[PDB]
């Protein structure tokens, strides 16, 4: 079925591991879903 | 032969004083400018919006290197 075969990235100098695993995906039946959201810290304080 | 026995004088004086800086005091290294980072989007596979602290942004950074990185009031 010609299914697509998507290399796994190490983190980097500039690539940090979380940076990886949240912008990045290896399966791609996940691909072009949609934007995620997130908070640090005075966001988090206020919704949590 | 000898004829006298004496003490050993010396002028120890470092009355001039020369410090030459080694080479290393001037190389360069990487500085930077620092703010408090109020919001991040990552985009490589899937887009990811992290948001710190909600203000009117002043200042906007994009980077492209490998992921695209949006530092928002960086």
């Amino acid at each position: 079925a010609k299914r697509r075969v998507i290399v796994p990235i190490h983190p980097t100098p500039n690539f940090p591991a979380h940076f990886i695993k949240s912008a990045f995906t290896t399966d791609p039946l996940k691909e072009k879903q949609k934007a995620r959201f997130s908070s640090g810290g005075e966001a988090m304080r206020e919704v949590q | 032969m000898f004829l006298i026995h004496f003490v050993h004088y010396k002028t120890i004086l470092q009355k001039y004083t020369f410090k030459f800086k080694h080479i290393f005091l001037s190389i360069d290294k990487y500085n930077s400018l620092f703010f408090n980072i109020s919001g991040i989007l990552i985009w490589l596979n899937i887009i990811h919006i992290n948001i710190i602290l909600i203000k009117y942004s002043f200042f906007i950074l994009i980077n492209n290197f490998e992921y695209l990185i949006i530092l928002i009031s960086t």
